RNA sequence: AGAAACUUGGAUUUCUAACCUGAAAAAUCACUUUCGGGGACCGUGCUUGGCGGGUA
RNA sequence: GACAAGGGUUCCUGGGGAAGGGUCGUCCGCCCAGGGAAAGUCGGGACCUAAGGUGAGGCCGAACGGCGCAGCCGAUGGACAGCAGGUCAAGAUUCCUGCACCGAUCAUGUGGAGUGAUGGAGGGACGCAUUACGCUAUCCAAUGCCAAGCUAUGGCUAUGCUGGUUGGUACGCUCAAGGGCGAUCGGGUCAGAAAAUCUACCGGUCACAUGCCUCAGACGUAUCGGGAGCUUCCUCGGAAGCGAAGUUGGAAACGCGACGGUGCCAAGAAAAGCUUCUAAACGUUGAAACAUGAUUGCCCGUACCGCAAACCGACACAGGUGUCCGAGUGUCAAUGCACUAAGGCGCGCGAGAGAACCCUCGUUAAGGAACUUUGCAAUCUCACCCCGUAACUUCGGAAGAAGGGGUCCCCACGCUUCGCGUGGGGCGCAGUGAAUAGGCCCAGGCGACUGUUUACCAAAAUCACAGCACUCUGCCAACACGAACAGUGGACGUAUAGGGUGUGACGCCUGCCCGGUGCCGGAAGGUCAAGUGGAGCGGUGCAAGCUGCGAAAUGAAGCCCCGGUGAACGGCGGCUAAGGUAGCGAAAUUCCUUGUCGGGUAAGUUCCGACCUGCACGAAAGGCGUAACGAUCUGGGCGC
RNA sequence: GGACCGAACCGGUGCCUGCUGAAACAGUCUCGGAUGAGUUGUGUUUAGGAGUGAAAAGCUAACCGAACCUGGAGAUAGCUAG
């Protein structure tokens, strides 16, 4: 459930592109969008700081409502699936029955004009987004707060589940995509099941062109600097001595984390 | 063979202009310096 | 050597007004507040020692 | 030819002639003086918002200062009412002429009541490629029309020749492709802060073609212009009057109908004007809105140069400079090439001479790369039809492979026209008759590929690239800018994400060595600062006391110590921790070297293939292959 | 369609010519790209150990292994000139 191209061009010949048959073609939904993408490469003061940021496609924002708390007890009806320029990770258009339009993650496996529910009382069905206290035990779960309110901010990639662990009193353990073990409040939200889109990660862009399409820009290598630039540059030849990034560090397994009050709220972190 | 100067109002009125220089104060210093030479109007603005 | 009290310190723990932080009619800030979560931690101020071609 | 930028009177007239002008100069973009520049409707402003700037309050900060919401500024974009002509020496959608339109204020009447926001709704609100229908600009033909006259060289006596052949407006039961369309009743409060007769959702009803609505544009009638020319004056050459015709056939936009259709993924501003709703307020005798008359129309820009002698280049400089229009004939097409129209120019020293030599060209006997570092350079090839076309391959390609043929004029016949096929005939050395137009092939090294780079000696085998791997980061993330508990980037992102690093499509793969170093983890022991501790030692005082010094014990991280770790830094040898698994090897690596054999050549220090004796290959500083690609580098061959 | 040929346009491959130039980087010829990682206008933001950089120590107003201007400043000059 992929595309692919013949040969026609040496480039076509590896370059695949995602399914879009799923989705409705529709415009974003005017009043939904705030636009102004305002792409912006570099930093608060006019230097770069995350380096390679760079132009491709001009993108609108879809506000999406990573919370879902306000609609509590009100159902509403899955008007259609879309694409998202800035997501990676389909977003379903919602139709209340408050008659008031608003966004969401789209499920894998949610099909259109399903009806979805917020809520404590809120059975566990498949796009609901209910607290983790009303979690069954293993359930798999997308698009998760952080803390009660605020709103979700943990499984949001495409094919990114959370799988519920165990229930210690006001909170609940839970298996990160990352692999690391998470308390977490009984009273955030969750939305059920994984997230959709499953099969992004095996796109393959099949030119530079499309790595610039999608706004990342040329990566230089160090060893290719100048001593000056760089500390793996310079040198006669090729190489390097010591491993280290841009400005020095580890590259391999130095600790970054801190020694933070968030470091008691998680078991056996590691992978 | 686009040389180094490519005149323009507004470039020139914008960066130099009087405004520009009474903006921050080391320009108000180049303002200040200049009278003290007394220069016929270095401010740029209008001569 | 056994009890009471004044306790003063250390560690486990737990709590909530300091402090951090988030949603709500008022987008940065202030407010009430429901409240929510963190929480004497972190941040920061002074001082101790280690690392420190990133720089000089 | 018309503009923006930029320049600043360079424009027009009348004068001038020192200097500028590469010579001259009576001339000039030079000197002097005088004049010229006209806007309710074109562009901007009294309208709007983007990036960005700025910012009361607010958040930071040795000072100065840095941030930052609303708000405000800011066109490169949104919104918005006029067209056709005439004409100063010199302006013109600005003035004059003919007709038109837009808001405002007021007056007469109709109307007859409701108007309806700093707030809600909707809408303005958008991409890329390709494409059907109709049409205009606009261009072409003619024995259509109109006007002028002549013609002669040999002929034509006009069915020859030259020129011209409609723009605006208004009406029109005339033709007309294309294009836009739901209407409504009620329900839910939980939706738009509240409200709402507006919008969103839900439901009852027709929502087939249709049916409305719309005119691009055409035809017609009228009308205001224009119109080839003609008439007279003429102060050197201008002025004023009059004015025919307007056919039929064909071609055609990137413009118009438009906000059409279809497909695609990388998923294509905002805000006001605008249309709906109400709050509040006034009003419900005198409202909205309509019509007719009137008065009203502010500020800035308009000259001239504007692919260049008027702008950037010190120059009247062979350079540079964003947009728009840019006719004709021929030629598959075209903004190409050749000639040419309108229009613009002959480049501000000139004349002779026809030596050496130097530049840019034309031809060349016989030979044909013998030249040379190298076929460097310059030939050869060349467009469009037709036939034909290899190893190898990722089955797309290599491919315009290679190679061969045709190409002009006339007649007849056929056909889907312009045009083409067929048959016959003619002419020249020659028929893409001139101009624009690939030389090809075999075989290696390197990089897969398109791309990128040393502005001004390097375009590459460099960078990047898709793909791969390690590692980090749980969100106020890691990392990065930063006076800083500010703010910001990462990111309005969330492990299918983001940072860092090395590798570098694809295929088969990626070995041995954890001793040293880095990293990750361990933790019995050794060690380790300040601080807590205060044994004791000393001064001084008669004393109380005041005072200098200071030991054990205890006291973190860190290092010693232990284990692991290689797409971590690394190592894989000498007549240590290990010592090269596959692959390749005289190589972009080979010193001895022109290694030895073979191929190619008459002859081969180069190049191909083998061997291995690898001075000093080898597996993601990747090993070995690989079709295709290449202004890459190397050796051969054909052609010239 | 980071496909082909090829004008505009962007570029700068090889040779010659120019070398007190027509020009402080050019001309003729030839050559690369030419729907894309494309070309270009206006507005605007980032700068000195600092910015930028598909990476040359390139570029940062005609000579950048650390710009220009002013200032310390008559730096210091075991060196050369006079
Ligand atoms: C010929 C081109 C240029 O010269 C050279 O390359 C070289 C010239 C000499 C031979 C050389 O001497 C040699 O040095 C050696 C170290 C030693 C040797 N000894 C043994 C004698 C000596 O012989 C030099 C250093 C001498 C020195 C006076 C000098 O520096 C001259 C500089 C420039 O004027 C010259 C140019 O002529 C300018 O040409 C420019 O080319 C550009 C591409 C153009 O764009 C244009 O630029 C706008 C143009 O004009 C600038
Ligand atoms: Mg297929
Ligand atoms: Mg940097
Ligand atoms: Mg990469
Ligand atoms: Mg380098
Ligand atoms: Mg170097
Ligand atoms: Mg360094
Ligand atoms: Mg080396
Ligand atoms: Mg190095
Ligand atoms: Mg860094
Ligand atoms: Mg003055
Ligand atoms: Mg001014
Ligand atoms: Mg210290
Ligand atoms: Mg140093
Ligand atoms: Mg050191
Ligand atoms: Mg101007
Ligand atoms: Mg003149
Ligand atoms: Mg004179
Ligand atoms: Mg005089
Ligand atoms: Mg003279
Ligand atoms: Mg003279
Ligand atoms: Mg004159
Ligand atoms: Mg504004
Ligand atoms: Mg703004
Ligand atoms: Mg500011
Ligand atoms: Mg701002
Ligand atoms: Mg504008
Ligand atoms: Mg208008
Ligand atoms: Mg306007
Ligand atoms: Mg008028
Ligand atoms: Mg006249
Ligand atoms: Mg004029
Ligand atoms: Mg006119
Ligand atoms: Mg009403
Ligand atoms: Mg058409
Ligand atoms: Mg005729
Ligand atoms: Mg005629
Ligand atoms: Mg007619
Ligand atoms: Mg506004
Ligand atoms: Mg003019
Ligand atoms: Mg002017
Ligand atoms: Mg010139
Ligand atoms: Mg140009
Ligand atoms: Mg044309
Ligand atoms: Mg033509
Ligand atoms: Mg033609
Ligand atoms: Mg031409
Ligand atoms: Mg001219
Ligand atoms: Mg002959
Ligand atoms: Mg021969
Ligand atoms: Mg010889
Ligand atoms: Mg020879
Ligand atoms: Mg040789
Ligand atoms: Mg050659
Ligand atoms: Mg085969
Ligand atoms: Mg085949
Ligand atoms: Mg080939
Ligand atoms: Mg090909
Ligand atoms: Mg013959
Ligand atoms: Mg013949
Ligand atoms: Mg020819
Ligand atoms: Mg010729
Ligand atoms: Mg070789
Ligand atoms: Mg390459
Ligand atoms: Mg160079
Ligand atoms: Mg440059
Ligand atoms: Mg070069
Ligand atoms: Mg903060
Ligand atoms: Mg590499
Ligand atoms: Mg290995
Ligand atoms: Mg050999
Ligand atoms: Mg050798
Ligand atoms: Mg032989
Ligand atoms: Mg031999
Ligand atoms: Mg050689
Ligand atoms: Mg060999
Ligand atoms: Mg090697
Ligand atoms: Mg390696
Ligand atoms: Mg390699
Ligand atoms: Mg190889
Ligand atoms: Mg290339
Ligand atoms: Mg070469
Ligand atoms: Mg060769
Ligand atoms: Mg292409
Ligand atoms: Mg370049
Ligand atoms: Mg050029
Ligand atoms: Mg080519
Ligand atoms: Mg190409
Ligand atoms: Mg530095
Ligand atoms: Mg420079
Ligand atoms: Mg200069
Ligand atoms: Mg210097
Ligand atoms: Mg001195
Ligand atoms: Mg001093
Ligand atoms: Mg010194």
């Amino acid at each position: 459930a992929v595309k692919k191209y013949r040969p026609y061009t040496p480039s076509r010949r590896q370059m695949t592109t995602a399914d879009f048959s799923g989705l409705t073609k529709k415009r974003p939904e005017k009043a939904l969008t705030e636009a102004l993408p305002k792409t912006g490469g570099r930093n608060n003061r006019g230097r770069i700081t995350s380096r390679f940021i760079g132009g491709g496609h001009k993108r609108l924002y879809r506000i999406i409502d990573f919370k879902r708390r306000d609609k509590s007890g009100v159902n509403a009806k899955v008007a259609a699936i879309e694409y998202d320029p800035n997501r990676s990770a389909r977003i379903a258009l919602l139709h209340y029955a408050d008659g008031e339009k608003r966004y969401i993650l789209a499920p894998e496996g949610l099909t259109v004009g399903a009806t979805v529910n917020a809520g404590p009382e809120a059975e566990p069905k498949l796009g609901n987004a209910l607290p983790l206290r009303f979690v069954p035990v293993g359930a798999v779960v997308h698009a998760l707060e952080l803390v009660p309110g605020k709103g979700a901010q943990l499984a949001r990639s495409a094919g990114t589940s959370v799988q519920v662990q165990g229930k210690e009193s006001d909170y609940v353990i839970v298996r990160l995509p990352s692999g690391e073990l998470r308390r977490v409040h009984s009273e955030c939200y969750a939305t059920i099941g994984a997230v959709g889109n499953a099969e992004h990660k095996n796109i393959v862009l099949g030119k530079a062109g499309r790595s610039r399409w999608l706004g990342r820009k040329p990566h230089q290598r160090g060893s290719a600097m100048n001593p000056v630039d760089h500390p793996h540059g310079g040198g006669e030849g090729r190489t390097g001595a010591g491993r280290v990034p841009v400005t020095p560090w580890g590259k391999p397994t130095k600790g970054l984390k801190t020694r933070r009050k968030r470091k008691t709220s998680d078991r056996f972190i590691v992978t | 063979m686009k040389r180094t100067y490519q005149p323009n109002n507004r470039k020139r009125a914008k960066t130099h202009g009087f405004r520009a220089r009474m903006k921050t104060k080391s320009g108000r210093n180049i303002l200040a310096r200049r009278r003290a030479k007394g220069r016929h109007q270095l401010t740029v603005s209008d001569e």
